[PDB]
C-alpha cells in the first residue's frame, strides 16, 4: 500500500498571508502518461469532503485562484496564498495511482485571528429537571480566540463535567465552549454556590461566572 | 449541479447488516464510477472501494473485502452499499462520491453526498428530555437535549427563523447516552419582551418537542 503523510496536524495562519500544506508518499506518483496522481482534498467544519485539486496542480471547478499544487515526485505542497475566515478545516492528501487508493492524515487549517476573551454565561438546571431527579449545571463560553482554555469549575472544585467544542467559526474566526457540570438532585441540593472559573491568555485573573442555589 | 443524496443515519445492532443508498441526479448516473469512503470518529479517510455502474464490475479495497459489497439500480440512479456483520469499529461516516471520466483522464471524487452516519450498538434508542436555560447589554439563552440515542437531533430556536448569535454544540457521550446543547444570544431588550421557544426533534424514537424559555 501507498503511505501519504501529512506531517504537521496544524497550521496557524493569520489571514491575508500564504500556507503550504506538505504531504509526502512512499513511492512516487508519476505516471507513463506524464500526470502525477496526487490529489487535494478540503472538508470544511460540519461539511462533506469537497475535491480541491486533481492529479497534483490542476484546480477543481469553483476553486479560487488562490489555490495551487505543485511537487516533485515524493514530496508535494498545496500552496494557499492569503487566507481567508472561510479557509478552516481539514485539508487531505491522496494518491490515485496505484490499488488500493489512500489518503494522507489531514493537516487541519486554523485562521490566527485577534484574542478575544470567552464570553462566559453560567445557568442553574431547570425546574423541569429536578422534577424528574438530577441536575445540570450548563456553562457556556461563547465567541473566544485561541482556542486553548481551561475551565474549572467550583463549587464549594469536582468532576462529572461534560464538555464539548465548535469548529472555527466560519465568518469570525473564534472558538465556542459548552461545559456542562452533571449532577445528581441529592448532590445539587446539598451544596450552595456553583461557579464557572475560565483561564484563558487574554485575562488578568480568570473570568468568572456565578450562581448561589437560593438566592433567585 | 450534481446532487448525491445518500441515505439517513442507521442504528444497527452487533453482527446485522445494513445498506446505504446514495441517489444521483444532474448527469447521467451509468456513465461515471461511484466510489466509497469510510470516514471515522477521528476524521481519517479510507477508500473502500468503486462500482461501475454500467457493467457492473467493482473493484474493492483488502481491508472492506468481504465487509462492503456495492450494487447499482440503474432505473432509480441509485448506488448501494451493503455492509456485513457489523462491530462496533464499523461504526463511522460513509460516503460515496462520484468520479468524473473525460477524453481519457479520470477526476477521481469530484463531488460527494452528504454522508451517511452508520451507530453499531446493542443500546436501544431513548427519547430526548429538553430543558430550558433560563439566566440566573445582550443576554444568552440556553437549551439542554439530555439523554437521548442514537444521533442525531434537529434544533432550532424560533422554528429556524431565529438563526444568528446560535451555537449548537457537538453531541457528546456520557455512559451509553448523548447530550446536546445550544445558546442563543439576543439583546436584553427582546427578551423576555419578545417569545423564544426550542424546537427539538429526535426522529429515531419519533419524538418533537417545544420549549418556551421561562424567567425563573
Amino acid at each position: 500500500d501507498i503511505v501519504m503523510t501529512q506531517a504537521a496536524p496544524s497550521v496557524p495562519v493569520t489571514p491575508g498571508e500564504s500556507v503550504s500544506i506538505s504531504c509526502r508518499s512512499s513511492k512516487s506518483l508519476l505516471h507513463s502518461n506524464g500526470n502525477t496522481y496526487l490529489y487535494w482534498f478540503l472538508q470544511r467544519p460540519g461539511q462533506s469532503p469537497q475535491l480541491l485539486i486533481y492529479r497534483m496542480s490542476n484546480l477543481a471547478s469553483g476553486v479560487p485562484d488562490r489555490f495551487s499544487g505543485s511537487g516533485s515526485g515524493t514530496a508535494f505542497t498545496l500552496r494557499i496564498s492569503k487566507v481567508e475566515a472561510e479557509d478552516v478545516g481539514v485539508y487531505y492528501c491522496m494518491q490515485h495511482l496505484e490499488y488500493p487508493y489512500t489518503f494522507g492524515g489531514g493537516t487541519k487549517l486554523d485562521v490566527k485571528r485577534a484574542d478575544a476573551a470567552p464570553t462566559v454565561s453560567i445557568f442553574p438546571p431547570s425546574s423541569e429537571q429536578l422534577t424528574s431527579g438530577g441536575a445540570s449545571v450548563v456553562c457556556f463560553l461563547n465567541n473566544f480566540y485561541p482556542k486553548d482554555i481551561n475551565v474549572k469549575w467550583k463549587i464549594d472544585r469536582q468532576n462529572g463535567v461534560l464538555n464539548s467544542w465548535t469548529d472555527q467559526d466560519s465568518k469570525d474566526s473564534t472558538y465556542s465552549m459548552s461545559s456542562t457540570l452533571t449532577l445528581t438532585k441529592d448532590e445539587y441540593e446539598r451544596h450552595n454556590s456553583y461557579t464557572c472559573e475560565a483561564t484563558h491568555k487574554t485575562s488578568t485573573s480568570p473570568i468568572v461566572k456565578s450562581f448561589n442555589r437560593n438566592e433567585c | 449541479e450534481v446532487q448525491l443524496l445518500e441515505s439517513g443515519p442507521e442504528l444497527v445492532r452487533l453482527g446485522a447488516s445494513v445498506k446505504v443508498s446514495c441517489k444521483a441526479s444532474g448527469y447521467s448516473f451509468t456513465d461515471y464510477n461511484m466510489y466509497w469512503v469510510k470516514q471515522s470518529h477521528g476524521k481519517s479517510l479510507e477508500w473502500i472501494g468503486y462500482i461501475d455502474p454500467y457493467n457492473g464490475d467493482a473493484s474493492y479495497n483488502q481491508k472492506f473485502k468481504g465487509k462492503a459489497t456495492l450494487t447499482v439500480d440503474k432505473s432509480s440512479s441509485t448506488a448501494f452499499m451493503h455492509l456485513n456483520s457489523l462491530t462496533s469499529e464499523d461504526s463511522a461516516v460513509y460516503y460515496c462520491a462520484r468520479t468524473g471520466y473525460y477524453y481519457g483522464r479520470s477526476y477521481a471524487m469530484d463531488y460527494w453526498g452528504q454522508g451517511t452516519s452508520v451507530t453499531v450498538s446493542s443500546a436501544k434508542t431513548a427519547a430526548p428530555s429538553v430543558y430550558p436555560l433560563a439566566p440566573v447589554s445582550s443576554v444568552t439563552l440556553g437549551c439542554l437535549v439530555k439523554g437521548y440515542f442514537p444521533e442525531p437531533v434537529t434544533l432550532t430556536w424560533n422554528s429556524g427563523s431565529l438563526s444568528s448569535g446560535v451555537h449548537t454544540f457537538p453531541a457528546v457521550l456520557q455512559s451509553d447516552l448523548y447530550t446536546l446543547s445550544s445558546s442563543v444570544t439576543v439583546t436584553s431588550s427582546t427578551w423576555p419582551s419578545q417569545s423564544i421557544t426550542c424546537n427539538v426533534a429526535h426522529p429515531a424514537s419519533s419524538t418533537k418537542v417545544d420549549k418556551k424559555i421561562e424567567p425563573r
